[PDB]
């Protein structure tokens, strides 16, 4: 029993969860044939709350329906509890087909920036097939795209070769960051997450704020933190997939208007990305470990925590 | 007995049924921090059944500050859309204006909490 305390932190939905999910595939439990099972009720209540969050759009943002009947299957969608749902009915399975296709529902995804909406929902709505089938079982990629809060403070504990890593998965929202406080003792690392998709998104928290400079400042404080100068810091900048999606259309330069870099670059974008994060630190004489990251691909994940297992045991043993 | 444990894994509300595992997922939810999510609802499975307008305008004052205002002691993980919607209602309060929060909340553990309850050694070493 060789024991290192790492700790994985961020601001709301960086991908926190995701990587406790991978740790679990590559070095741990894994997720057979049967676990797959409890996660359905949840895949279903992911649509339905992906879904519920559009139609608040249509009146929030005013834009109209084009099908005028679209507005009674969306009303029926309304009033569905997402606590209560156990098995996918054929008219949800079409109110929800319906409204998808609908091109004003289609237009209401293309700025799922101005509120909130998981971003795992276009996976989701495109294999609805697949997933409205009464034989359905989720594949491995379907679990990792899951969209479930954490609240509160979690250990899940990993026994590796030569050590046993305790992660510490946590809460990413302002109300949470309160409780944090009771697991800084005996640390070791620091794994800080931020989502690169997130640039141009507002916080859910609060209205008219931008959640990278949430991202910044909140590293920039734990950085500050004492009990954390004889320990490694690692940013992972996660999301990466998404960034290639993003950058395409929305330009970095309207909200970070400081970026000399190129427009329309997935690269040169979050190559200064990583230069705004990394220029918050006062200590020279301690140093930043970043790596680029897609929390959902279980390959590329498998590379950086391997890289990564590797600069860790050559610093505290 | 080692029963009316295994019961409760069949679904939320066999563990809420019970009196003595309301306290223990407490005292877990309390061993990860988290309990301020399991108050609430209670504290909102009380609000639900009051009935004079007098004890429905002060209790509705006591749960807010406590989860729901900014900094509050207790403030449950939500967002601030339904934190918006139950700021404009409170004044006039009635049985369904926390409900909102309530059954995310619910949500937020059934998905979450409870799960980890079933693979917790304190609640498997009850059921023998
Ligand atoms: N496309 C993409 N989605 C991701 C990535 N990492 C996480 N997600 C998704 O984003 C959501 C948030 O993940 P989570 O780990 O819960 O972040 P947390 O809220 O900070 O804990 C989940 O629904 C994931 O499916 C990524 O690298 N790429
Ligand atoms: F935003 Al989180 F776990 F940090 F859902
Ligand atoms: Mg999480």
């Amino acid at each position: 029993r060789r024991e290192l305390k790492l700790l994985l932190l961020g601001t709301g939905e960086s991908g926190k969860s995701t990587f406790i999910k991978q740790m679990r595939i590559i070095h741990g439990s894994g997720y057979s044939d049967e676990d797959k099972r409890g996660f359905t009720k949840l895949v279903y209540q992911n649509i339905f709350t992906a879904m519920q969050a559009m139609i608040r759009a249509m009146d929030t943002l005013k834009i109209p329906y084009k099908y005028e009947h679209n507005k009674a299957h969306a009303q029926l969608v309304r009033e569905v509890d997402v606590e209560k749902v156990s098995a996918f009915d054929v008219p949800d399975y079409a109110a929800i087909k319906s409204l998808w296709n609908d091109p004003g529902i289609q237009e209401c995804y293309d700025r799922r920036r101005e509120y909130q909406l998981s971003d795992s929902t276009k996976y989701y709505l495109n294999d609805l097939d697949r997933v409205a089938d009464p034989s359905y079982l989720p594949t491995q990629q379907d679990v990792l795209r899951v969209c479930v809060p954490t609240t509160g403070i979690i250990e899940y504990p990993f026994d590796l070769q030569s050590v046993i890593f305790r992660m510490v998965d946590v809460g990413g929202q302002r109300s949470e960051r309160r409780k944090w406080i009771h697991c800084f003792e005996n640390v070791t690392s620091i794994m800080f997450l931020v989502a690169l998709s997130e640039y141009d998104q507002v916080l859910v928290e609060s209205d008219n704020e931008n959640r990278m400079e949430e991202s910044k400042a909140l590293f920039r404080t734990i950085i500050t933190y004492p009990w954390f100068q004889n320990s490694s810091v690692i940013l992972f900048l996660n999301k990466k997939d998404l960034l290639e999606e993003k950058i395409m259309y929305s330009h970095l330069v309207d909200y970070f208007p400081e970026y000399d870099g190129p427009q329309r670059d997935a690269q040169a974008a979050r190559e200064f990305i990583l230069k705004m994060f990394v220029d918050l630190n006062p200590d020279s004489d301690k140093i930043i470990y970043s790596h680029f990251t897609c929390a959902t691909d279980t390959e590329n994940i498998r590379f950086v925590f391997a890289a990564v297992k590797d600069t860790i045991l050559q610093l505290n043993l | 007995s080692p029963e009316e444990a295994q019961l409760w894994s069949e679904a939320f509300d066999e563990l809420l049924a019970s009196k003595y595992g309301l306290a223990a997922f407490r005292a877990f939810l309390k061993s990860e921090f988290c309990e301020e999510n399991i108050e609430f609802w209670l504290a909102c499975e009380d609000f639900k059944k009051t009935k004079s307008p007098q004890k429905l305008s002060s209790k509705a004052r006591k749960i807010y500050t406590d989860f729901i205002e900014k900094e509050a002691p207790k403030e449950i993980n939500i967002d601030f859309q339904t934190k918006t919607l139950i700021a404009q209602n409170i004044q006039e309060a009635t049985s369904g204006c926390f409900t909102t929060a309530q059954k995310r909340v619910y949500s937020l553990m059934e998905n979450n909490s409870y799960p980890r309850f079933l693979e917790s050694e304190f609640y498997q070493d009850l059921c023998k």
